[PDB]
């Protein structure tokens, strides 16, 4: 059975929240090309009322040491509209290494009030 | 020959049946596929015959626990042979209803292509 696919894209972030990889599905999801997000902090695209919650999520995801954290916030699309985004994220480090962990996010436009 | 950590990992997304919904381009230099050609195909297509059943088992554990680390297994390379891989899988849920949405995989390669 065909089902309506949620609109989503994957991104990677440093712990501070800077985009260091963005999947091209971001164009269908939020209207930006990947290189418009790369190098910027995801909090720059976050509604002012949600920016503390989102910054708090970065610290919480690190504390979770690999476990998934889910946060719902409003993301400013390319067309300057607030889209409800559920971001599910977790940290990763190649286990053969001690390089600084990064954060892998799955970002889905969802319904919310 | 020696490659850096970034170049040895590739991210993939799957629907809950293990069909690829996304794969990053790092897979191409590690084992030959282009992401476009993987989309809509089952993970099982690329599991080595000797690991297929063990992958079924890891997939079951992934769906109950919500996360899994695979054993060492072999992924079939585009032009024959295989690489040894390990994968950390994570189920992404909708917190409103606890329903599974997709599987995130962080795949890291443990060998060169072998025959
Ligand atoms: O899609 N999956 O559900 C998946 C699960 C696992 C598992 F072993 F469950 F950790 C490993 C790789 C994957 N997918 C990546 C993959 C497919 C074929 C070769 O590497």
């Amino acid at each position: 059975l065909n089902v309506c696919q949620p609109t989503r894209f994957i991104s990677r972030h440093n712990i501070e929240g800077i985009f260091t990889f963005v999947d091209h599905r971001c164009v269908a999801t939020v209207g930006y090309q990947p290189q418009e997000l790369l190098g910027k902090n995801i909090v720059e695209f976050c509604h002012p009322e949600d920016q503390q919650l989102l910054r708090d999520s970065f610290q919480q995801v690190v504390k979770l040491k690999g476990q998934v954290l889910s946060v719902m916030f409003r993301f400013r699309s390319k067309n300057q509209e607030w889209l409800w985004m559920r971001t599910s994220s977790f940290t990763f480090q190649n286990p053969y290494s001690d390089e600084i962990e990064y954060i892998i996010c799955t970002n889905t436009n969802v319904k919310n009030s | 020959e020696f490659k850096g950590l970034d170049s040895k990992t590739f991210l993939s997304e799957h629907s809950m049946d293990m069909k690829f919904t996304y794969c990053d381009d790092r897979i191409t230099e590690l084992i030959g596929y282009h992401p476009e050609e993987l989309l809509g195909r089952s993970a099982y297509e690329f599991y080595h015959a000797l690991d297929s059943e063990n992958m079924t088992k890891s997939h079951q554990n992934l769906c109950t626990k919500g996360q899994v680390v695979s054993g060492q297994y072999r992924m079939l390379a585009k032009h024959g042979g295989y690489v040894w891989l390990e994968t950390q899988g994570t189920v992404i849920y909708n917190p409103r209803n606890l329903q599974p949405q997709c599987i995130m995989c962080v795949n890291y390669v443990l060998s060169e292509i072998e025959k």
